[PDB]
């Protein structure tokens, strides 16, 4: 009730082309409270440098943040966003699909 | 920006309704506040007018705000001698981001007591422990009587202050003069603005 | 530019 | 409200002093002023919140902090005579009415030499013979003299109860030696009662003067009683002439 | 089109590990331009968009000073609010605020806002007339009662109705190159066999600005509105946005469907077909 679980979409800044530098985004939304933990994973490994936008919120008062990091997509390399929040009991993983 | 309050001084007799002016250059203000300060005493807030408002009242005090024309007026009903003090108006800015207020230098208000049937006189009071040591008391004098200061460094003269015998609804002005010197015995002490219409000078002994 | 005066709830 | 402490204080040049100020109105804005004798408020520092402070007009020799919402202490690192003045703490919401709330005030006096601080001499003068017969009233005059600094509070006590009706003390004291910079002060006060009252031998009159001088723990070496904060009073009794 | 300046504020209490966190952000249309953070070492209003940097120090000192006054007010609102709901001091709570204004295509004033929330739910808000309030619950009755006592709304009027829009027009012309800008959406389409008897068609719109957009699927010209999956418009990370809409159609019937893309930077509405 007083809590909204986040929405998670993971995608790239520019169209994905194997072997070309790009930025892996992870956009979390519609959540509350504000405390949230978000990581980006390369084949499970947690990616060390990741930046994020300043906290803001929608008209319904839910928070939203953009986590981003540069990466070079390939065929076999698997990417994902891993999110944790008070509404979640398990870290929440979402695999990156380039057609989405 | 700049707060002005003129007349800078104001002298009237008790009972008269009076006005205190206040003017500001920058109309963009959040409020205007009237204070009161007596020498040695603190500042006492009187009224607080928000920029959105006009006529605010408290007791015999009443004040308007014409923020358009950068002006405020403080009204006072039936002036009491107790009103005598310095009145200040200060403002605070609608914006600018400092909340720092701006004061005027205030107007000097002196409300003289109405001594119905005056009886000017100068008595000589004596120390209740050691004789010799005495004091002079100009008293019961009219509101139209200034008590100029001493010209003699060994002569001390305190200004007039009005005291009130409330249960007897009676008020009276009085000044004090004294010396360590072996020279005068009253009679001479107040040589300045004496106004001896009837200054009853008791005949000592 | 931010608002200057804010009242406590 | 806003409470300031201390109200009176005396310092020798070089001492570090802290004037406290506190409010319980949850005001975000607190400010410090110094007002020299009939000059005008001069802003020293102000703060809009816990953790922040900003300079005013005269921040020199004055440090400030805002560790909490309620307290805004002002400190003089190293006391100087030029800082002898009356300090005013003032707070307000940073919204709502935006009404200022001033503290009681604090009188500091910085002296390069603690000798010069004198307690008052208090004497009471009895009503005149002529007055009573001529006016049917009796005016007692209390006279406080030789004190320094100008930090005193005078009250009249009749039959053990503070009285206010029939009193008027000088708004302010006068320099016994106007030529001198550090002249000692004098102050006169009047208590007027009805003749019949002064003529009753049972009636007890007393004039007291509370003086604010040296902190008990201040240095002192003079064949003269340490001019500490104290009370000096004189009294007189009613007389059937 | 229209324009707007918004200021968002968030304050979260921390049961027993420091002051509450304050985060303030300012926007013009869909572009953040300032930000303040209690926990950042700056302790100043920071520029977050290129224009605006032309504003002098007096401006920065001011906004920095004002935004700290905002953090105190909220530091307090956190305690008073517990009191209204008589809540423990044990769990953290959140206080949010959003005020600002809107202007028409001609930069003329339209609307004003000043809303407040506690724990993600409406608490109190200024009606469109900028003169009265709407209290969500009994606690807010109190905030409302003292606000109409302290003539709050009358004081805001001044700001929303003027200061707010004056600054907006100012930022609007200093930022022409960024703000007045319009970026049409780089558009295209997807096809992936979903189930064994159907295939998803996803209509893409990329790197567009402003965020306002409309993606519409049709079948035989009649727009099949329900059956259209829309993701929340999301940022690209570079100042532009992305969005898609999809429909799963019986395989073979793909020629019949149509996607329609409306956007300000677009001279005439697009329509795509697989």
């Amino acid at each position: 009730m007083i809590q909204r679980t986040p929405k998670i979409q993971v995608y790239s800044r520019h169209p994905a082309e194997n072997g070309k530098s790009n930025f892996l985004n992870c956009y979390v939304s519609g959540f509350h409270p504000s405390d949230i933990e978000v990581d980006l994973l390369k084949n499970g490994e947690r990616i060390e440098k990741v930046e994020h936008s300043d906290l803001s919120f929608s008209k319904d008062w839910s928070f939203y943040l953009l986590y981003c990091t540069e990466f070079t997509p390939t065929e076999k390399d698997e990417y994902a966003c891993r999110v944790n929040h008070v509404t979640l009991s398990q870290p929440c993983i979402v695999k990156w699909d380039r057609d989405m | 920006q700049q707060v002005t309050q003129i007349p800078a001084a104001l002298s009237v007799p008790e009972g008269e309704n009076l006005v205190l002016n206040c003017s500001f250059t920058d109309s963009a203000i959040y409020n205007l506040q009237w204070f009161r300060q007596d020498p040695g005493g603190k500042l006492t807030s009187l009224l607080l007018i928000q920029s959105s408002q006009r006529e605010q009242t408290s007791g015999r005090l009443n004040a308007s705000l014409d923020k358009s024309a950068g002006s405020s007026t403080l009204y006072i009903a039936a002036s009491q001698p107790g009103d005598s003090a310095t009145y200040l108006c200060a403002v605070r800015p609608t914006s600018g981001g400092s909340y720092i207020p701006t004061f005027g230098r205030g107007t000097s208000l002196i409300v003289h007591p109405y001594i119905q049937n005056p009886d000017p006189a100068v008595y000589q009071l004596r120390d209740s422990k050691s004789s010799d040591k005495s004091v002079c008391l100009f008293t019961d004098f009219d509101s139209q009587t200034n008590v100029s200061q001493s010209k003699d460094s060994d002569v001390y003269i305190t200004d007039k202050c009005v005291l009130d015998m409330r249960s007897m609804d009676f008020k009276s002005n009085s000044a004090v003069a004294w010396s360590n010197k072996s020279d005068f015995a009253c009679a001479n002490a107040f040589n300045n603005s004496i106004i001896p219409e009837d200054t009853f000078f008791p005949s000592p002994e | 530019s931010l608002l200057m005066w804010i009242t406590q709830c | 409200g806003v409470t300031q402490t201390p109200k009176f204080q005396v310092l020798k040049t070089g001492q570090s002093m802290t004037l406290q100020c506190a409010q319980d109105m949850n005001h975000e804005y607190m400010s410090w002023y110094r007002q020299d004798p009939g000059m005008g408020l001069r802003l020293i520092h102000y703060s809009v919140g816990a953790g922040i402070t900003d300079q005013g007009e005269v921040p020199n020799g004055y440090n400030v902090s805002r560790s909490t919402t309620e307290d805004f202490p002002l400190r003089l690192l190293s006391a100087a005579p030029s800082q002898t003045s009356v300090y005013f703490c003032a707070s307000s919401y940073v919204g709502n009415t935006g009404e200022l709330f001033f503290g009681e005030g604090s009188r500091l006096t910085v002296l390069e030499d603690l000798k010069n601080v004198f307690p008052p001499e208090v004497a009471v003068f009895e009503p005149s013979e002529a007055e009573i017969s001529h006016t049917q009233k009796a005016t007692l005059v209390c006279l406080a003299t030789g004190f320094y600094p100008d930090h005193v509070e005078l009250s009249w006590w009749v039959n053990g109860k503070e009285v206010h009706s029939g009193v008027c003390t000088d708004p302010q004291p006068l320099k016994e030696q106007p030529a001198l910079n550090d002249s000692r002060y004098a102050l006169s006060s009047r208590l007027r009662v009805s003749a019949t009252f002064w003529q009753d031998p049972r009636n007890h009159f007393r004039c007291q003067v509370q003086f604010y001088g040296l902190s008990e723990n201040d240095e002192w070496t003079q064949d003269r009683a340490k001019p500490v904060t104290q009370i000096v009073s004189a009294e007189a009794w009613g007389r059937a002439d | 089109g229209s324009h707007s300046m918004r200021y968002f504020f968030t304050s979260v209490s921390r049961p027993g590990r420091g002051e509450p966190r304050f985060i303030a952000v300012g926007y013009v249309d869909d572009t953040q331009f300032v930000r303040f953070d209690s926990d950042a070492a700056s302790q100043r209003m920071e520029p977050r968009a290129p224009w605006i940097e032309q504003e002098g120090p007096e401006y920065w000192d001011g906004e920095t000073r004002k935004v700290k006054a905002h953090s105190q007010t909220h530091r307090v609102d956190l305690g008073t609010l517990r009191g209204y709901y008589n809540q423990s001091e044990a769990g953290s709570h959140t206080v949010q605020r959003m005020y600002g204004c809107d202007v028409g295509s001609d930069w003329r004033f339209l609307r004003g806002y000043h809303q407040y929330a506690y724990d993600g739910k409406d608490y109190i808000a200024l009606k469109e007339d900028l003169r009265s309030w709407t209290a969500a619950d009994m606690a807010a009755q109190t905030t409302k009662h003292k606000w109409e006592a302290a003539h709050v709304a009358e004081q805001l009027r001044a700001y929303l109705e003027g200061t707010c829009v004056e600054w907006l027009r100012r930022y609007l012309e200093n930022g022409k190159e960024t703000l007045q800008r319009t970026d049409a959406p780089k558009t295209h389409m997807t096809h992936h066999a979903v189930s064994d008897h159907e295939a998803t068609l996803r209509c893409w719109a990329l790197s567009f600005y402003p965020a306002e957009i409309t993606l519409t699927w049709q079948r035989d010209g009649e727009d099949q509105t329900q059956d259209t999956e829309l993701v929340e418009t999301r940022p690209a990370g570079d100042g532009t946005f992305q969005k898609w809409a999809a429909v799963v159609v019986p395989s073979g019937q793909e020629q019949r469907y149509t996607c329609h893309v409306q956007h300000e930077g677009l001279p005439k509405p697009l329509t795509l077909r697989w």
